[PDB]
């Protein structure tokens, strides 16, 4: 009788609505702005929390944090209230009893977060049931193809999921922490070291429309460092300019490099490939031919065609290679949500409110992946 | 043996001697000053514009400006200026006979390093030169080759953490407070006490008052309550004039702002809390040796109790079993310096300079290749 | 208007906004 | 209380006092008090020794003024007592000051111990059974009616700039700078000076302030004004002789803009407004550009406004939107907004209660402000 409420729990963008629905009604960034400015005159804006729409258009006013940083919860209230707030007037007017949810955790995630997760949507939201799911299912879902291989980079994490013919490979997925808001992060320090400065919370917003607008990936690393290049020029909110130049290129780099930024882990490449490989030998050729990207940092202009030459020199001489994708990256994990949601068999992987009353945190362990 | 000169410009200090030395020779303010009044007619002996002392004292009817502003050089024309007095007026040396080894503070824009080469080379034409990180040089003053330096000084603050002489990059933090903006700070409370400064002839007694009185308070809300309750904290300044001046809280409220930006309406991390995450920042195994051997340096570190609450903060902010240990040595303002005149007085240094030759043939970006 | 047409000092035969060019 | 609070401008140069139901300050009147010139001791002189508002007015030559108030800050507090009691005259609002509450108005960054004494002065001299104190930069938006802008107040002491956002203030973002409308009219008497007219007298700094308000504009090119003939405006004396003017009606208002011709060491009006909308964060600065609010008695010069934009656009970033809203009522906009914050019922929430000074002491009057 109520249909459940889907919620793509992003790092940087939360997609909630309703399943059956074509596309997320309620999207809006996952973070919570507060005014750092002292009030003084009568009928200012009220509240001291904003969050959605609200605190973008006071952007400037305002604060910022993140809730969730590569796919865990950090200020486990400030995720409270923006799942209230998704809950709120604004966008998706419900009520919390009434509708099961489907709440999305990245792959290899704490257990405690999931737990925690668990006790906030069914304490404080009394929902019926709730089912925590994968973005690599979803995503394969909404493509319509039980094949594949799933490589999701979001604001937070990037992991490579292999599933074949509906069986997921636990051992064969690969995650990093290495994804946008890292590049983006990276972009803030090469923007210091050109000579503008965005040490402000609401200028890290500035930073990551740089980040989206005026940002490419080289087809060939060391060849476009060597060239000199052309210093295009960006404008500020404002009304001031910025010329990038090599920050322009540099800082997507970190996806493919990540000691750039100290760390020693694998690239988003070797993610891909290692991630395929470390599967059964048979299936990998039909995985080779199954990729399917997510995620909207996987939206650099150039991403595709670096991805394919890295594949291509890290895979199997002779090996049919295509990179599919859908043409709406960001809305394509709920989108599969929701295909999910509406199936009748969806009923059967909830978890109950008794079921977690009774069991606990071991039924959420029981029925999640 | 030709000494090599040894130059750091410093935000607010320039400071300058011969390697091997150990103090630095001259030390005086990096300003520029120039005449306020313009229709007059000018009186009999008169330069166009003043640098250094000559400037402070003079300080009455010049208008002064700093060459460098939060660590970047933004008026070339008066960093020439300095470094000519620098170097023909004070040293009284020819620059084109000795290399010089400038300073510059992490993770500044490559254009101002570049342009400090070409200023060098072209301008003063020296037979060679180098540009080093502050804090690598005041760990090398403190006879560490491992630890984390926190060097604060008058325009930026920034942390370093050091492993065996292997300088992280990635683990590196600057932070645009630091000096300027307590003085600043300073003015603000000031006016709201009663003591209006407003001409930057007045930012000068106004730095002076903090150099003189300001002191960090271990306990931030004790101090504050004590002040309210009682008059012990108050001490009394006499201007050039002769006025006296009481501050009272005032004391312990510009220094706060190094641990508390908020303050200064900054929504950055506080100077314990930066050298927190940068020692957090660096690997596991050795975060242990950096808590044992955080090294205080830059001008603006010198308050008195500042170690203490340092050490206070860092110590509730780390696990209980990491032992804590903030050096703090009484000459930590020369620090900067002191370790430069050693890196100049080595012999294994004498293959880190930049020829001219290599200058000609690569141009200014070689500094980005050799120097860091 | 003639609300203030009794003070002293009220500026009159002046534009109230100074204000650039717009553009589209 | 539910009687009718009583609004006071506090200008360094012309106070403004009225109800808070009145459309416009009823009453306002120069701040200054104007003593006998000589040492009288005769009998037949200007007796009662001091003179207030009109009556200085009456007899402007025979007096020796003296200001209390000196960049937005009371000087001589027996003066400013005797000025605030002579606002709850017959002359001037005919009431008792112990019937209704107070708003004050002060200047930002201003000192503490001023607010101090003032409160102390409206609650111990006079019985008063409230007070409030606001600053006059967020009145003018209250005036205006709008929630957000930069209001520009450049009174006859003291010129600041103060950026709100949606009634948010940036305390860290106000700018303030000394050179106002006094300080103007040194200038024209320095300028007056080297036309070849003394005004040495302390009453004579009067008319030469007459003289600034009557005849004083801004222009856009003062280089090609000086380099034109001048037309040497004719202008009346009190007494009866003209004076002609001359060049220096254009000179002395330029002070404001490039206070640095006279050595001032100061940052001048549009350096200080385009300052202050900078240095708030990015994303408002281009509202903060679009909604510049100005108030004050000196933003009433003759082409101030064409100057200001000018100087704001060639400051500000290239192809932004400036508007510089620059009601007529400038002049009295403080009071204005004061009057319709008093208006509010909200305001009875703001004012310290007489028992609430009493047993807080002086820190309520500086909490609760904010
Ligand atoms: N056109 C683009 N170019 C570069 N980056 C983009 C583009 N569009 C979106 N992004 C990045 O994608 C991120 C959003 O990823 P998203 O798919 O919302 O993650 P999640 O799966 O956690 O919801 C943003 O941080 C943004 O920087
Ligand atoms: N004894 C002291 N107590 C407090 N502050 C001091 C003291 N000595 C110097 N300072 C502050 O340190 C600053 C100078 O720091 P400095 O070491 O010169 O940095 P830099 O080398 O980057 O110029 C000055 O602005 C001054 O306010
Ligand atoms: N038309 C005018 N032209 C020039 N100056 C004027 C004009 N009208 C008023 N003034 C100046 O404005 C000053 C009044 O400022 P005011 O608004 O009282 O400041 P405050 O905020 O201190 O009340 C007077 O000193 C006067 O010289
Ligand atoms: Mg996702
Ligand atoms: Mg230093
Ligand atoms: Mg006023």
């Amino acid at each position: 009788a109520n249909q459940p409420v889907v919620i793509d729990n992003g790092s940087g963008v939360i997609k909630a609505g309703f399943a059956g629905d074509q596309i997320p009604k309620y999207c809006f960034p996952n973070y919570v702005g507060r005014p750092k400015h002292v009030r003084v005159m009568a009928g200012a804006l009220e509240g001291d929390i904003f969050i959605g729409p609200k605190a973008e258009e006071h952007r400037g006013l305002l604060s910022i944090r993140y809730p969730m940083e590569h796919g865990i919860v950090k200020d486990w209230n400030d995720m409270e209230r923006i799942w209230q707030y998704v809950y709120s007037k604004d966008q998706l007017q419900t009520f919390s009893e009434e509708h099961p949810v489907l709440l999305t955790e990245a792959p290899l995630n704490p257990r405690k977060n999931r737990e925690r997760a668990a006790e906030v949507f069914f304490e404080t939201f009394n929902v019926p049931a709730l089912f925590i799911s994968m973005q690599a299912v979803l995503s394969l879902y909404a493509t319509g193809r039980t094949t594949g291989v799933v490589l999701d980079s979001g604001d937070g994490v990037t992991h490579a999921v292999p599933i074949y013919e509906g069986f997921a490979m636990p051992h064969s997925i690969m995650r990093i922490d290495i994804a946008g808001r890292d590049v983006s992060r990276f972009l803030r320090l090469y923007l210091r070291k050109e000579g503008y400065d965005f040490h402000s919370s609401s200028e890290f917003e500035i930073v990551k429309a740089i980040k989206e607008r005026a940002c490419y990936l080289s087809i060939n690393p060391q060849k476009d460092e060597t060239l000199e290049t052309e210093k295009a020029q960006y404008y500020l909110p404002d009304g001031s300019t910025i010329e990038i130049g090599p920050s322009r290129f540099r800082a997507p780099e970190l996806l493919f490099r990540p000691d750039l930024i100290g760390e020693e882990s694998e690239g988003i490449h070797e993610v891909l490939v290692f991630a395929i490989q470390k599967s059964d030998m048979d299936l990998r050729r039909t995985l080779f031919s199954n990729i399917v990207l997510s995620g909207g940092s996987t939206l650099f202009k150039g991403f595709g065609d670096r991805l394919l030459s890295e594949v291509k020199k890290l895979a199997p001489k002779d090996v049919k290679i295509r990179i599919s994708a859908p043409q709406e990256r960001l809305y394509s994990t709920w989108i599969g949500g929701s295909i999910l949601a509406s199936l009748d068999t969806f009923k059967k992987m909830w978890v109950s409110k008794k079921e977690y009353e009774e069991d606990g945190a071991r039924s959420i362990h029981r029925k999640t992946f | 043996d030709i000494a090599a000169l040894v130059v750091d410009n410093g935000s607010g200090m320039c400071k300058a001697g011969f390697a091997g030395d150990d103090a630095p020779r001259a030390v005086f303010p990096s300003i520029v000053g120039r005449p306020r009044h313009q229709g007059v007619m000018v009186g009999m002996g008169q330069k166009d514009s003043y640098v250094g002392d000559e400037a402070q004292s003079k300080r009455g009817i010049l208008t002064l400006k700093y060459p460098i502003e939060h660590g970047i050089v933004t008026n070339w024309d008066d960093m020439e200026k300095i470094w000519h007095h620098t170097f023909y007026n004070e040293l009284r040396v020819a620059p084109e006979e000795h290399p010089v080894l400038l300073t510059e503070a992490p993770l500044n824009p490559k254009a101002n390093r570049e342009k400090m080469t070409q200023i060098m080379f072209e301008t003063f034409n020296t037979p060679a030169m180098y540009v080093a990180i502050q804090a690598v040089l005041s760990l090398y003053a403190s006879g560490r080759t491992t630890g984390i330096v926190m060097d604060s000084g008058d325009g930026v603050t920034h942390t370093v953490p050091i492993y065996e002489g292997y300088a992280l990059p990635h683990a590196i933090l600057r932070l645009d407070l630091a000096g300027r903006d307590l003085t600043d700070y300073l003015m603000k409370i000031l006016t709201e006490r009663g003591y209006s400064f407003t001409t930057t002839a007045e930012r000068e007694i106004v730095r002076d008052i903090k150099e003189k009185l300001c002191y960090v308070a271990l306990d931030f809300e004790q101090e504050m309550a004590t002040a309210a309750s009682s008059s012990s904290l108050e001490k009394s300044y006499e201007l050039p004039d002769g006025q006296v001046i009481t501050i009272g809280n005032e004391r312990f409220r510009c220094p706060e702002a190094l641990f508390q930006p908020s303050f200064l309406g900054m929504e950055s991390c506080g100077i314990h809390e930066t050298t927190f995450n940068s020692i957090m920042k660096c690997d596991v195994d050795i975060r242990k040796d950096l808590y044992a051997n955080t090294v205080l340096s830059g001008g603006t570190t010198m308050y008195p109790g500042i170690a203490d609450r340092m050490q206070k903060e860092i110590t509730a902010l780390a696990p209980s079993t990491m032992k804590i240990k903030i050096i703090a040595p009484p000459e930590r303002k020369y620090s900067v310096w002191i370790g430069g005149s050693i890196l100049a007085s080595l012999s294994t240094f004498q293959q880190m300079w930049i020829s001219k030759q290599e200058y000609d043939e690569s141009g200014p970006s070689i500094v980005h290749r050799k120097c860091f | 208007d003639p609300k203030y047409a009794d003070l002293p000092g009220i500026a009159r035969n002046e534009p109230d906004v100074y204000e650039t060019s717009d553009l589209p």
